[PDB]
């Protein structure tokens, strides 16, 4: 029947093409152009095209839409199958009802039961108001499904509108939030109500803008310029992650040796102590094709958390940033780098951790603000993570940090350093000041004590006499050695304790 | 020109080639003050001609592609239903 | 039939018990009447067939060509009993019983008025038998036009080549017999 295209066809309108211009007049596509570009050409199979929801309250019941806000199915991303939903903000807003939630859960749960991951597009005004708790009920399913699947399937959460109220918490327990720089963003609580109580006047960008929540809140992984790059960069991330976590990372063929030498690594470490350097440097000469995915560069810039392929393969890398706060760790750098250690290992993607921290941020707001907790988080991952880890100390690692960045003691595979390294107690001063007392009033004794302190352990070598580096490298081989390092790790399997869960710190 | 690559640091090498690109260099009617004539507001930059645009067009036309069809060949693929370029 | 059930109910667990996905097409009325059939026991041989898609747990995809009226539509392999696609063709009839029946249980003080039951008949005939109501249920997960069928079923399974579910532990069923 052609009468069936035109249903079709009449459907795929949205909200129609008055609406559909406002949107383009914002800048953001449509919930199905967005689909149109992230699903391979051709390849996106929809269903339930012609949901209606189930409303009769407030006269709702002569509004009902094909869709129903939301346009829902699956597809391929170079050919490996994904599951998608993109939130049809042109139809009542794309608000969530009974019907909106019960579409989304059809496809996590297909998701689930085939192992594919997620790709959730947010473009919603919030919930339908009209349903009442139905609309509630409407999250309660997403959300309850969001979390079983944690860690089982990727869970990908692109924002290109509004996210707002209880809708924040789902795309807050997936494995990513994306942003697009201006059409987008994300709060508990709108602007308006944020007046009534607070009496503080903020404009929406202002309080959950993609600014905002790239680098003030910890709550997006990154802000895209537009809603087409976005939709490619996307795609670009879905390249790298497994399809679930009995798999494991993806392969594919690779321009590169794992043998490549960079010898202008040999003087990345400055020689004056007090002078930075760009970690980036490094983890760019490793990773494979140069290309290194970077999530959360906008936020706890003292710390680098990334994916980069070896050998074709994924690798996942957490390394300090001396260019920020001294690559010190800090509340904030610790969770951003502990929750990507966990999403990494919860998914079989090795780790490459690259150090250089001086300890951790010192300060009242910072012991006021639980590092307590916050700082063993990234502690708690390591301890945890069982997926093969490398590790290679490029200048700084001394006392409790050294620890926390995957120690030979958190049983990390590799346990690298540049001849640079030192790895100590503590300084050579704060060091001689505890162990020697009665020789302050000697300012030359003091001087002296540090001069040794400083000449006898300020280095990787006690460290080596100890087993706790495996090895002390010539900077330019790095490359080659961690290849290689994970390569005979491929095979590596290790058992934790049984537990129905962990209890990490929150 | 084309062939030297520098990274890290700030330098003239567009600017050389902008030079070299340069009508009245290649005519060779210069005089001292051509730096100082032709390029009055500093290096404002280089733009290709049609046939040049052209060329380069074509040739990351080319080269893509071929990284495209490298995300292709990713494990895992639907067997009868890989992503066709 | 008592019979057709337990000869597809079979087929079902077999293609089951070793991996085989199930493809189901189609065009049931209900089941066939008769004191032969209750007397026979279809209640428990009708069974025997819902019994096998309810525990069926290869990839199982579905296209209702026709009718698809009652308790025998939800045994062919409905969305209910867990199926992944449940495609429909535009002649599809999904729907509790024919318009007819429907009609004389609906609108009983109505019947002494040949013209309002001709005409109720002919509401719920254009109200209900079709796809749509079912599409709006989420029921059927797509109409599809019947040159596409192969297309549209192939990939189906393709996707579905790693399913995996899991039934509740037991050392064994207990299907009616
Ligand atoms: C020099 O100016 C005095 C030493 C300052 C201590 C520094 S600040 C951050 C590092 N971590 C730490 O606890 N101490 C180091
Ligand atoms: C004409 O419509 C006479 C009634 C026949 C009803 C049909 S026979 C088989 C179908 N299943 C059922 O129980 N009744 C349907």
């Amino acid at each position: 029947l052609e009468q069936l295209e035109d249903r079709r066809a009449a459907a795929r309108l949205g909200g129609g093409q008055k609406r559909i211009d406002a949107q383009h007049g914002r800048g953001k596509l449509t919930a199905r152009e967005r689909v149109d570009l992230l699903l391979d050409e051709g390849s996106f199979e929809e269903f339930d095209m012609f949901v209606t929801h189930r409303c009769t309250d407030f006269n709702m019941q002569d509004q009902k839409p094909a869709g129903d806000g939301v346009v829902t199915g699956w597809g391929t991303i170079n050919g490996r199958v994904v599951y998608v939903f993109s939130q049809d903000f042109t139809v009542l807003g794309g608000s969530v009802s009974e019907t909106h939630s019960k579409k989304i859960c059809k496809i996590m749960d297909m998701a689930m039961q085939n192992g594919a991951p997620v790709i959730g597009i947010n473009d919603s005004g919030g919930a339908r108001i009209q349903e009442g708790v139905d609309s509630l009920a409407g999250y309660g399913e997403v959300f309850q499904r969001n979390i079983m699947a944690s860690g089982v399937v990727p869970q990908i959460s692109m924002i290109m509108g509004p996210c707002a109220g209880g809708a924040v918490y789902s795309p807050a327990m997936t494995d990513f939030i994306f942003m697009v720089k201006d059409s987008s963003y994300m709060f508990v609580t709108g602007p308006d109500v944020v007046k009534t109580v607070t009496n503080e006047q903020v404009s929406a960008e202002e309080l959950g803008g993609a600014t905002t929540h790239t680098r003030k809140s910890s709550v997006a992984d990154a802000a895209f310029e537009n809603d087409v790059e976005a939709l490619a960069e996307v795609r670009r991330l879905v390249d790298f992650l497994p399809l679930n976590n009995r798999e494991k990372p993806p392969v594919r063929p690779f321009f590169d040796d794992p043998d490549r030498i960079e010898p202008s690594l040999d003087t990345l470490v400055p020689d004056n102590p007090n002078t930075p350097y760009d970690m980036k440097e490094l983890i760019h000469k490793l990773a494979d094709e140069g290309d290194f995915y970077e999530i959360q560069e906008e936020f706890a810039k003292n710390i680098i958390t990334g994916f980069i392929r070896l050998e074709g393969r994924t690798v996942g890398v957490v390394a300090n940033q001396p260019l920020v706060l001294a690559g010190c760790l800090d509340i904030d750098s610790s969770r951003k780098a502990a929750r990507f250690v966990r999403f990494c290992d919860a998914f079989e993607i090795p780790l490459l951790t690259l150090i250089d921290v001086p300890g951790f941020l010192p300060g009242t707001s910072q012991e006021y603000g639980g590092v307590i907790k916050h700082g063993a988080k990234l502690l708690y991952a390591y301890g945890e993570a069982t997926v093969p880890m490398v590790t290679v100390i490029t200048r700084k690692a001394y006392g409790g940090a050294y620890v926390v960045m995957s120690s030979k003691h958190l049983r990390a595979d590799f346990n690298y350093a540049w001849p640079t390294a030192e790895v100590a107690v503590m300084g050579a001063k704060g060091a001689t000041e505890i162990i020697h007392r009665g020789d302050l009033g000697d300012p030359e004794k003091i001087a002296q004590h540090t001069a040794d302190y400083e000449e006898r352990f300020a280095n990787p070598f006690v460290a080596s006499e100890r087993g706790f580096v495996d090895e002390v490298i010539q900077p330019r081989s790095t490359r080659k050695r961690v290849a290689r390092a994970f390569a005979s790790l491929r095979n590596k399997s290790v058992q934790m304790p049984w537990k129905k869960h962990d209890n990490i710190p929150l | 020109l084309d062939s030297f690559e520098v990274e890290g640091i700030g330098h003239n090498l567009p600017f050389l080639s902008a030079v070299m690109d340069h009508p009245k260099f290649i005519s060779g009617d210069m005089t001292t003050a051509f730096i100082a004539e032709e390029y009055p507001e500093g290096f404002e930059g280089v733009n290709l001609p049609e046939t040049d645009l052209r060329r380069v067009a074509a040739a990351a036309a080319a080269m893509h592609r071929v990284a495209e069809i490298r995300r292709t060949r990713v494990s895992g693929r639907m067997d009868n239903h890989e992503r066709r370029v």
